[PDB]
């Protein structure tokens, strides 16, 4: 069906440069938005830019001017993350990323081993909670995340070596297939997902994360972990 | 067909003959389906505008055209309160 094919794990010399792609298939590539995130080892995501490719339009967050590039061809229905001059702080998964209300079509990743403004307050950064109770996850954006009258917040759970994973759309939307445990709520500034009852299952890193306006900032992220019941 | 019960999502910007451009996407596994359209004033009420797309429906999990009318409008994606609202600002009469 809908999916977003990666190219193969890079491992390049320092100074040097990549070239890494994301495959389109199921979907035409200029339908909508297609990102591209990092993410270092055992730290969070982090949106490089925006590619709109019916127009070639290209955005990307300040921190990755000069260093990343994205392009996109129409005839293969494919997408390119172009990285110049590579040093160690490089070394992560790079993920592409389809939509706008919420990336709810992610790639598999492709990892780049390098050879030897809005901000979001996501709290708490680690949360323990025993199985059956409530975990809530606030999300604090510094300006307004809303377009349309529609805050344009969404939610994301990451388990172990896998793509992060839509929960929450539009504040307070369900994606398809995301149990009724699971609640988002919010206006202005403020953002909630509320997991309750808490099962073994939802042990993952929990990620906010805006797009009403460039950058599509991630908020820092949240550990949740089991405790004693 | 039957009407669509789920929700929708902006692929892109709405763009702006005086008419809208809505790129959608279907949220729903009950396609095909006719895609609910309505406008709405700044309280909610019914407010008609113009609907250009003669049949708009979800063939699988689609482009919308209307005239949103002058002032502040709502405009309505599908029904209930999963519906996607747009509030729109069309400048003049001139």
């Amino acid at each position: 069906v809908k999916l977003l094919e990666q190219s193969g794990a890079e491992l390049v010399k320092p100074g040097a440069s990549v070239r890494l792609s994301c495959t389109a298939s199921g979907f035409n590539i200029k339908d909508t938005y297609m990102s591209w995130v990092k993410q270092r080892p055992e730290q969070g995501l982090e949106w490089i830019g925006r590619i709109d490719p019916a127009n070639g339009d290209t955005k990307y967050d300040p921190k990755f001017q000069g260093k990343a590039t994205i392009t996109a061809d129409t005839s293969s229905n494919t997408a390119y993350l172009h990285l110049s001059s590579l040093t160690s702080g490089d070394t992560a998964v790079y993920y592409c990323s389809r939509g706008w209300e919420g990336f709810a079509y992610w790639g598999q990743g492709t990892l780049v081993t390098v050879s030897a403004e809005l901000v979001m307050t996501q709290t708490p950064a680690s949360l323990a909670v025993s199985l059956g109770q409530r975990a809530t996850i606030s999300c604090r954006a510094s300006e307004n995340v809303d377009r349309y009258g529609n805050s344009f917040m969404h939610w994301y759970q990451q388990k172990a070596g896998q793509p992060p994973k839509l929960l929450i759309y539009r504040a307070s939307n369900l994606e398809s297939g995301i149990p009724a445990r699971f609640s988002g709520s919010g206006s202005r500034t403020d953002f909630t997902l509320t997991i309750n009852p808490v099962e073994a299952d939802d042990v993952a890193t929990y990620f906010c994360q805006r797009s009403n306006e460039v950058p599509w900032t991630f908020g820092g992220g949240t550990k949740l972990e089991i405790k004693r019941p | 067909y039957a009407m669509c019960l789920n929700t929708f999502v902006l692929k892109k910007e709405v763009s702006e003959h005086g008419t809208i451009l809505i790129k959608v996407e279907y949220k729903g596994e009950d396609a095909p389906c006719k895609i609910p359209f309505s406008t709405e004033d700044g309280q909610g009420k019914a407010h008609n505008g113009r609907l250009i797309t003669a049949n708009p429906v979800v063939t699988k999990k689609v482009n919308i055209e209307a005239e949103p009318p002058f002032g502040e409008s709502n405009i309505v994606i599908g029904i209930g309160d999963k519906a996607l609202k747009i509030n729109w600002y069309r400048k003049g009469p001139f």
